[PDB]
């Protein structure tokens, strides 16, 4: 939305009331831990491929 | 780890145990057998020139 602050060199704007806002912030920390095997993934139950 | 000295901790070890495997071959039921016994148990046989 277009706004225009009414600026002049003798006028100020002071709040007379307030509000208390509780906002939410979501942050990732860790991810899934995985582990791999060579022979079970690549060949798998194969002696000559191992 | 390819070393003779192992430090403190938890390690993942590759497979070095060897187990023996047999061989199993499965094929469908023997059916629609050759009638060679009809060749063999014939009362009269085929002629020489036919
Ligand atoms: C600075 O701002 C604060 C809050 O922003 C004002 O303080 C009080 O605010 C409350 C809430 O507005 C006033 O209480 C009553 O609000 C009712 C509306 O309730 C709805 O909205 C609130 C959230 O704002 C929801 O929680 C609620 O579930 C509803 O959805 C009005 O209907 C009430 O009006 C009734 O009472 C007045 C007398 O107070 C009668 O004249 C009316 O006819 C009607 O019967 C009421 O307004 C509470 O009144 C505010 N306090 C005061 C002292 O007014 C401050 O007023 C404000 N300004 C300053 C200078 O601090
Ligand atoms: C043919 O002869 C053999 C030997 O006696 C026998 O086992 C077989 O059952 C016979 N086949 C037929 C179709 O008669």
């Amino acid at each position: 939305a277009e706004n225009s602050v009414a600026y002049s060199n003798n006028s100020i704007a002071i709040p007379t009331n307030f509000t208390i806002s509780v906002t939410t912030e979501i942050l990732p920390v860790s991810m899934t831990k995985t582990s791999v095997d060579c022979t079970m993934y690549i060949c798998g139950d194969s002696t000559e491929c191992s | 780890l390819k070393s003779f000295t192992v430090e403190k901790g938890i390690y993942q070890t590759s497979n070095f145990r060897v187990q023996p495997t047999e061989s199993i071959v499965r094929f469908p039921n023997i059916t629609n057998l050759c009638p060679f016994d009809e060749v063999f148990n014939a009362t009269r046989f085929a002629s020489v020139y036919a």
